[PDB]
């Protein structure tokens, strides 16, 4: 399994896997109990008023100011309970996406997607840069730093503003200068969203009251698509959108949609790109890589006595699959470059977990949510690692019966419409 | 995230 222990949110803290930790949000914070499920992985079952020191307010505004298509619950995952549901469910989403052979590939680039330690002024000298870690109470009642890849954590305000939060830096563009950082991601395994089979009818926002719910571990892996786009520092510039001329809906209110969302959800939706902003960003990523390899040759030292100099600059070596000559200086070969970029932006899509998964999902990005549902992964009646909501040798097995809100409607309470409010 |  992906996660060799199943956590209790009850589990006393042990300090290693189960610990009061503090996160680098540059403000002061009460520690949160928090879990490591995986190297470089945790799991924060807390709603994140902590990433974003503004958005530490879960009630919901005044009801004639709310942006009318979201959801807000200023009580959820407040209670014991609450999070140990939380924590099993995120659990077994991960373990749904490690069972197929794409979600191993992609967990195991998230895992090898060390944020770069770029963090030195001395060019001569290797070290980490600090928000890409956590501080971790130790059994002794003293903070150990510990780098880290992933955070799941719970969503802030609004429920369903599911995405990656990641702190930045006071120069460097971390998700788009091939360094990485460390990932938050905004997520919860309790609520989805319903669409609708009919695509004249999904793509339509005055259409449908989503008949289909979508499987959450979908939801969850095209969040760590992304993840894995800005753990090696090539996320497309949310400035370089497409103006969308496909969908009347979408164009008669100027709506624009960023490339890095066509990208991550694919299928036809990432042609939406064309070959020459593509080559751009193909050939700007690769200069990135080049920098990195550049700064690792002129590393003569390591900042810290965690690693070692030669065993850092191995990892890295791995992350972006670099060519070590006869002097033992890095360079980038075009080939494994385009191999890899291929494999984040490409490979790892929500189209293709889709086909991976056997579930019924959105065909494209570009349509309008119809609700929003309350659901429980956790109990193998409703939803298992291996089919999902489809459960086998049972009527749910075909069809997509599991998904379908109608048929399977003791799994799904819908808690708002969007239909029509757009 | 999510989008519309
Ligand atoms: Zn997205």
């Amino acid at each position: 399994p992906f996660v060799n222990k199943q956590f209790n949110y009850k589990d006393p803290v042990n300090g290693v896997d189960i610990a009061y930790i503090k996160i680098p949000n540059a403000g002061q914070m009460q520690p949160v109990k928090a879990f490591k499920i995986h190297n470089k992985i945790w799991v924060i079952p807390e709603r994140d008023t902590f990433t974003n020191p503004e958005e530490g307010d879960l009630n919901p505004p005044p009801e004639a100011k709310q942006v009318p298509v979201s959801y807000y619950d200023s009580t959820y995952l407040s209670t014991d309970n609450e999070k140990d549901n939380y924590l099993k469910g995120v659990t077994k989403l991960f373990e749904r996406i490690y069972s197929t052979d794409l979600g191993r590939m992609l967990l195991t680039s998230i895992v090898r997607g060390i944020p770069f330690w770029g963090g030195s002024t001395i060019d001569t000298e290797l070290k980490v840069i600090d928000t890409n870690c956590i501080n971790v109470i130790q059994p002794d009642g003293s903070y150990r730093s510990e780098e880290l890849n992933l955070v799941i954590i719970g969503p802030s305000a609004d429920i369903i503003q599911f995405e990656c939060k990641s702190f930045g830096h006071e120069v460097l563009n971390l998700t788009r200068n091939g360094y990485g950082s460390t990932q938050y991601i905004r997520f919860s395994p309790d609520f989805t969203f319903g669409f609708e089979e009919s695509l004249e009818v999904d793509t339509n926002p005055l259409l449908g009251a989503g008949k289909f719910a979508t499987d959450p571990a979908v939801t969850l892996a095209h969040e760590l698509i992304h993840a894995g786009h800005r753990l090696y520092g090539i996320a497309i510039n949310p400035n370089r959108v497409f103006k969308v001329n496909t969908n009347a809906y979408y164009e008669m209110s100027g709506l624009e949609v960023s490339f890095e969302e066509l990208r991550t959800f694919g299928g036809h939706d990432a042609k939406f790109i064309d070959s020459l902003q593509e080559n751009e960003f193909r050939l700007y990523y690769y200069n990135k890589f080049k920098d990195i390899a550049s700064t690792l040759n002129k590393a003569k030292s390591i900042v810290g006595t965690t690693a070692s100099l030669q065993y850092m600059k191995n990892v890295f070596k791995e992350k972006y699959l670099l060519s070590e000559d006869t002097s033992g200086k890095f360079s980038v070969d075009k080939l494994k470059f385009d191999k890899l970029y291929k494999m984040l932006t490409e490979i790892y899509t929500e189209d293709n977990f889709v086909k991976f998964f056997k579930v019924l999902n959105r065909k494209t990005y570009l349509n309008f949510d119809k609700a929003v549902f309350k659901i429980n992964i956790v109990p193998k009646v409703n939803y298992t690692i291996y089919d999902g909501f489809n459960l086998r040798n049972t009527n749910l097995a075909a069809n997509f019966n599991g998904q379908n809100t109608e048929i399977n409607n003791m799994n799904f309470t819908k808690l708002k419409n969007f239909t029509g409010l757009f | 995230r999510r989008g519309l």
